């Protein structure tokens, strides 16, 4: 999209969502640790099943 | 006392097309903000975009 | 016993409700926002009513 400043807004909304799955190459280190976030943030993702599960 | 200014020879960096009259930045902003809310559909990003509605 | 003029009428207000203004877009490679500047620039002093007048 164009740029305004909403639209700008949304525009880097959207930059972060893709970067941080993976599907975008990032290319800007500003997107290098969006990357390192976001595999920060899986790597600590657990759910509360397995948790019982493994104590049982 | 008079100001000269000083323009690069990088200024052609944006080219001409037609689009609807507006009276200002803002309205052209809300005009693309309503526009885009139109096609979304109602998720997360229909409420980024409310929320950039009401912004401005 | 005018027959054409009701035509005539009927044209210009056909192209009175359908305004059409400039709208600046960056060119291929350059900055998202390259052409805010411009457009701010050309709705600050075209939106008076000696534009719209000498355009219609």
């Amino acid at each position: 999209l164009l740029d305004g400043k909403g639209v700008e807004m949304m525009r880097d909304y959207a930059n972060k969502q893709l970067i941080q799955m993976g599907v975008k190459k990032p290319e800007t280190p500003e997107e290098q640790q969006w990357l390192v976030e976001a595999q920060q943030a899986k790597q600590g993702q657990q759910d509360p099943a397995m948790v019982q599960a493994q104590g049982v | 006392e008079k100001q000269v200014l000083n323009d690069i020879r990088g200024r052609y960096e944006c080219y001409t097309d037609v689009g609807p009259s507006f009276q200002s930045m803002k309205q052209q902003n809300r005009a693309e903000i309503l526009e885009l809310l139109g096609k979304t559909p109602q998720g997360t990003p229909e409420y980024q975009l409310l929320l950039l509605q009401y912004f401005t | 016993f005018d027959v054409v003029r009701p035509v005539v009428r009927k044209l210009v207000s056909e192209m009175r409700q359908n305004p059409i203004d400039v709208l600046y877009r960056p060119k291929d490679g350059a900055r998202p926002d390259a052409a805010d500047v411009l457009m701010g620039m050309y709705r600050t002093d075209m939106r008076h009513n000696t534009a719209k007048i000498a355009v219609n």
